DNA sequence: GTCCGTGGTAGGGCAGGTTGGGGTGAC
DNA sequence: CGCCTAGGTTGGGTAGGGTGGTGGCG
């Protein structure tokens, strides 16, 4: 997260942590939507250009935190996976078409005041926050420039036009994507970086005072760059196929 | 999940974050 | 008005599955 | 005894803290 700032204790508890077991290093962020189903980016489990490919059995997950390094005790609860479901669609070589995945818990996890899951959007809600100027909120212990935050970082960056999105990269945009931040004449900076990938776009209902995940932090050009945005996976057009998994796993 | 979006620490506690605001004044 | 499947990220086989819908639709 | 900064699946913010039970020093 750039141009971000130190999250207030508790003002993410959906926030997940993708910590690779060994070598222990931090490896993406996710988001919490039930006791026992993860949402993160597909790129952050399978991305054969960096040969990248994990197995439920090489991945921790680690929920509650605050702190990006130090073990926080009986705050943190950590979890393992039974079972890993990338998107069919999931373009890996061209355009991050469909950046999305599910991570199914071994054992479901107890909530608390640091642990709480998020709401996925429906129709309407999508129909009325997915806008021009409305602005959403992403958080990740990712890099503060293109270095690494002590406490989870957050930042409020607008939606984008398409057309401006569009016309920022050279990479082929899809209806299964959309960009968001400022632009170079708006004075206010902010953006995403390496290692927030699978981390929440959410934004909070003026109807029912909750909070919805509308975009899952994918791809951009560098980080916090003026004419670049980043780009975010349209969570709800991939709802009806997270819904069926749910239900048939 | 019926209980989804609501922070024990805030919505629960009937208390905002101090950025939320900017989020709901960009809903024009 | 039109376009969003038969290989692509990839099998087997022309549908449909965890996948080809529908939408802030884009053009 | 109050200061001082400290291991662990773990910093130093302080011996609680959004969490246990722990010292050495002067
Ligand atoms: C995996 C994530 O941590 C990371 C997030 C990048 C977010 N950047 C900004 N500014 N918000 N994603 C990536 O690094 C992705 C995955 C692998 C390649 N990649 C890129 O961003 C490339 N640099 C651009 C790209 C490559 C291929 C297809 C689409 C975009
Ligand atoms: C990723 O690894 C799994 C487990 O070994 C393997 O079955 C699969 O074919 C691999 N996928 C790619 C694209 O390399
Ligand atoms: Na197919
Ligand atoms: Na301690």
């Amino acid at each position: 997260i750039v141009e971000g700032s130190d999250a207030e204790i508790g003002m993410s508890p959906w926030q997940v942590m993708l910590f690779r077991k060994s070598p222990q290093e931090l490896l993406c962020g996710a988001s919490l939507i039930s006791d026992r189903w993860v949402l993160t980016a597909a790129h952050c489990l399978l991305y054969p250009p960096w040969d990248k490919n994990f197995t439920e059995n090489d991945l921790l997950v680690r929920i509650g935190k605050h702190s990006r390094t130090r073990y926080e005790r009986n705050i943190e609860k950590i979890s393992m996976l039974e079972k890993i479901y990338i998107h069919p669609r999931y373009n890996w070589r061209e355009n991050l078409d469909r950046d999305i995945a599910l991570m199914k818990l071994k054992k479901p996890v107890a909530f608390s005041d640091y642990i709480h899951p998020v709401c996925l959007p429906d129709r309407e809600t999508a129909a009325s926050l997915l806008q021009a100027g409305y602005k959403g909120r992403v958080t990740g212990w990712g890099n503060l420039k293109e270095g690494q935050p002590s406490v989870l970082q957050v930042v409020n960056l607008p939606i984008v036009e398409r057309p401006v999105c569009k016309d920022s990269t050279r990479i082929r945009i899809t209806d299964n994507m959309f960009c968001a931040g400022y632009k170079p004449d708006e004075g206010k900076r902010g953006d995403a970086c390496e290692g927030d990938s699978g981390g929440p776009f959410v934004m909070k209902s003026p109807f029912n005072n909750r909070w919805y995940q509308m975009g899952i932090v994918s791809w951009g050009e560098g980080c916090d760059r003026d004419g670049k945005y980043g780009f975010y996976t349209h969570v709800f057009r991939l709802k009806k196929w997270i819904q069926k998994v749910i239900d048939q796993f | 999940e019926a209980d989804c979006g609501l922070r024990p620490l805030f919505e629960k506690k009937s208390l905002e974050d101090k950025t939320e605001r900017e989020l709901l004044e960009s809903y024009i």
